[PDB]
DNA sequence: AAGGCGTACATA
DNA sequence: TATGTACGCCTT
């Protein structure tokens, strides 16, 4: 069923990026050429699912960065209580599985793993939701299957609340 | 490379005078002040401007979030303890 | 000594604001002419402690508003993990207790009350701590008694994390 | 990502702004926006932002990473707090 | 591809 | 009814 024989780590010098191919040119290029520079020197962080036997083999990765939702003025909100102009979220910008491991539920686990990582970080820096970047309708439909909700405008973006994610991780005992 | 710019006489003189106040030459003054600005801009969190309709929907989702469904729960229980 | 025969409300029409005197003119003046307008038009929300017997009698009040901490360029912290540079907090900008009952622990309870309200709002708009403005050193010392930590380069401002306040609130069953 | 803006102003105010735009050797928009954005950001900053030094950044990052336990005074207040 | 002007229509 | 948002034209 679901492949569970992997562990997570921040991308480092040890990991075998060149052997990683997910069938999408741009995601491959990010992991192979840009992930490490952005991780060590920037706000975009990249985490890889590593095989448990050969611990340099990348089965997949996701990248996350900080973002803010700027609410528009809406009738009734000011009275409704405390608000904020810029609501903090984490953008799940990239999520990819190696072709040799697709169809085994690793994509779904990486999404929960990105949620877990963002909730834990949000405890120290703020955040209420994952904002998810979908390449196309098919990817969007895939994320929607997990309960992410597409934005009406800028429709290749979905929102998955930390509350929803937290309930799932709590129940399983991961948080 | 180089930074080539056309600046008014009143602006050039003001950069000259301030560089002078700062006991530093004109290249280190402009440059040493503008990278920290530039670095702050690129490291800042991306801003996502929502329409009115999306604000309503997102506020409602954050107020009353949906329960985790079968696919999310299944993924959660498969997730390894690291 | 802890007075508990009171209840909290958002500032309203029926509350006698002119009888309130805490020994500070600005706080008194803010409550009398400004607290109301900002509460339903602006960003600062004001909540009043009201006597259980005389529901129009104000024993005290506090005002809270969203703010953000802008972190500086700290070495070795970029790569340190997932983070962001604008960290959401809530500012406890005003806290006052009517002179008729100073010394009965209402101020400490309004502090906990403010932390609870902000923790709840932070579930929807983000937030990790209370940022407390003290008007002088004595007030600042008082807040420090509850575990708030003064800023080094901004004394008179203190930070009290939501984890500390949550730990107190859950322990007493208020959250 | 572009927008637009339209301010009804008085006729005498417009002469002022054109002369000042002229003396500054720029066009109307440049003068108005380059002078109003600094005022605007200074306003939101003082209201909604606290710019931390490196020392306070490192202090606060430590607090938020490992926050102190609630103390006796904070607990006494939490147990006094009534729930309605 | 933007600094400007004209000028009617949508909102407290 | 008074903004402010919108039509837009038109050169630079
Ligand atoms: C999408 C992806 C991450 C899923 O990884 P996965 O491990 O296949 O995800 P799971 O195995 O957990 O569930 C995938 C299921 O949905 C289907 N699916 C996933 N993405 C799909 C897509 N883009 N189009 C069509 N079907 C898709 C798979 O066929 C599979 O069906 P099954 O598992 O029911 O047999 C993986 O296919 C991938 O790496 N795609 C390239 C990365 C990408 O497209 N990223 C887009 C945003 S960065
Ligand atoms: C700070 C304040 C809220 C405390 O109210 P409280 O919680 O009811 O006071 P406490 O129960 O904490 O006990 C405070 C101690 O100092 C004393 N005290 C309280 N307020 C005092 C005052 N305004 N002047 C002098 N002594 C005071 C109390 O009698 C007690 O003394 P003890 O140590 O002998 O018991 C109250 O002083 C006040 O409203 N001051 C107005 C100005 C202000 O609050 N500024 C804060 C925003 S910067
Ligand atoms: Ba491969
Ligand atoms: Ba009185």
């Amino acid at each position: 069923s679901m492949f569970t024989d992997w562990h997570e780590a921040a991308i480092g010098k040890t990991h075998n990026r060149m052997n990683f191919d997910c069938g999408d040119a741009d995601l491959n290029q990010f992991l192979q050429r840009h992930a490490r520079q952005n991780h060590e020197k920037g706000t975009t962080k990249t985490y890889v699912a590593l095989d448990n036997s050969d611990v340099t083999r990348i089965h997949g990765f996701y990248s996350v960065s900080p973002a803010s939702l700027i609410y528009a003025q809406v009738p009734g909100a000011i009275s409704k209580g405390l608000g904020r102009y810029d609501v903090p979220v984490f953008r799940l910008g990239r999520l990819a599985v190696d072709k040799s491991m697709q169809g085994q539920g690793l994509g779904a686990q990486l999404l929960l793993s990105a949620g877990k990582r963002c909730i834990q970080a949000a405890l120290q820096v703020g955040g209420v939701a994952l904002l998810i970047d979908a390449k196309n309708k098919q990817v969007c439909d895939w994320f929607k299957g997990f309960g992410a909700v597409p934005l009406n405008d800028q429709p290749l973006s979905l929102l998955l609340s930390f509350k929803t994610l937290y309930a799932a991780l709590s129940a399983s005992g991961r948080l | 490379e180089r930074l080539s710019l056309r600046v008014s006489t009143d602006a050039k003189k003001l950069i000259v005078r301030a560089a002078a106040i700062q006991q530093t030459n004109l290249t280190d003054f402009v440059v040493s002040n503008i990278l920290p600005v530039a670095q702050k801009i690129v490291d800042a969190a991306e801003r996502v401007y929502l329409t009115e309709r999306d604000t309503k929907m997102i506020m409602e989702i954050l107020d009353n979030p949906p329960a985790p469904n079968e696919k999310l729960l299944a993924a959660a229980f498969a997730l390894p303890d690291m």
